[PDB]
DNA sequence: TCTTATAAATAGTT
DNA sequence: AACTATTTATAAGA
């Protein structure tokens, strides 16, 4: 939920499908 | 409870917000409760009617969002409309 | 249930398949329950025991999940020892 | 897979 | 903020 590489990742993932 | 209820939205305020407290709990204890029973990991989370956040997880959940976006294969999904429609079949 | 169990890891594997499988299901309808009489958005991940993917969303999971990476304030965050917590202090009601 | 006896969660009142 | 009668969930049976 924040500023950080876990954020960056699932919302990559979320928006790559 | 002392009475069945209908499934739908709860426009009184304060009732909504003493059943939101009640069942959110009941819902985390009964996630804790499958997460050692059956050896799993669980995830949880919750925007509210002021879309406030609530979240659960049974050890972390930066580890369960990452497995997520590793996981490929077909698996089970469902939604509110599945669930009434199994609620149809068990009549 | 038929008897009273507690809460401890189940060690017969086909036990521990039936319990999985009723108590996942009671976990989302209670979920449904949740979502639709409070006007919440609900989302549940689960892995099983040999980390297999189960998951539900009250109406759409992509929707949640990227609320959730939109989020950018302190909030409720709770974990199995949180829930512990709360039991130890609780009334036996 | 469904049913049944019994335990757990909760609606209404306080 | 607590109480309890009842509805709902589920552990073991069919």
């Amino acid at each position: 939920w924040g500023s950080g590489e876990v954020k960056q990742k699932l919302q990559e993932f979320v928006l790559s499908k | 409870g002392r009475k069945k209820i209908q499934i739908q939205r709860i426009t009184d305020e304060r009732n909504r917000q003493v059943t939101f407290t009640k069942r959110k709990f009941g819902l985390m204890k009964k996630a804790y409760e499958l997460s050692v029973l059956c050896d799993c990991e669980i995830a949880l989370i919750i925007f509210n009617h002021s879309n406030k956040l609530f979240q659960y997880a049974s050890t972390d959940m930066d580890k369960v969002l990452l497995k997520y976006t590793e996981y490929n294969e077909p698996h089970e999904s469902r939604t509110n409309a599945d669930i009434i429609e199994t609620l149809r079949k068990k009549g």
